C-alpha cells in the first residue's frame, strides 16, 4: 500500500493540511 | 518538579513477561467476583 511533514515540513497555498495520528505505525507493531 | 507541564513519550502498557513451559502448567486456586458498570445513549 495539502501541508504535511515527515521525519522536513511542507505547506501548500490551498489552505489544506493532514495531522499526524497519536499512535505510529511502530507502536501499533508493538501492539500486535 | 512545585508542578509543571511536561512531556513525554507515552508507554504503551505496564512491562511484563511470563516465561514460557513445555512442562509446567499455572492454574488459580482462587477466585473473585467483581461489578461492571457500563452506560449507553
Ligand atoms: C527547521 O529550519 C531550520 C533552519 O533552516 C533547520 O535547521 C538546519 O538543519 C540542518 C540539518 O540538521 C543543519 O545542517 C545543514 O545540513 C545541510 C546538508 O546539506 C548543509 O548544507 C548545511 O550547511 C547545514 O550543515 C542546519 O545547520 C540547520 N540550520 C540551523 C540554523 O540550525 C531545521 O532542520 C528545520 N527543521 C526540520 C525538521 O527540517
Ligand atoms: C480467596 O482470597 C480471599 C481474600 O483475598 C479469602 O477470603 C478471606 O478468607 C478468610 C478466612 O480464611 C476471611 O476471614 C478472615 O479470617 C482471619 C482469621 O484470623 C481474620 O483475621 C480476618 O479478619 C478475617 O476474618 C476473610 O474475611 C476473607 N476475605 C474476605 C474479603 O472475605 C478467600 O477465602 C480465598 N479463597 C480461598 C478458596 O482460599
Amino acid at each position: 500500500v495539502y501541508g504535511e511533514c515527515l521525519g522536513i515540513c511542507a505547506q501548500k497555498f490551498n489552505g489544506l493540511t493532514v495531522l499526524p495520528p497519536l499512535l505510529t505505525d511502530d507502536m501499533i507493531a508493538a501492539y500486535t | 518538579v512545585q508542578k509543571s507541564i511536561v512531556a513525554y513519550t507515552m508507554s504503551l502498557g505496564a512491562d511484563s513477561s511470563i516465561a514460557y513451559s513445555n512442562n509446567t502448567i499455572a492454574i488459580p486456586t482462587n477466585f473473585s467476583i467483581s461489578i461492571t458498570t457500563e452506560v449507553m445513549p
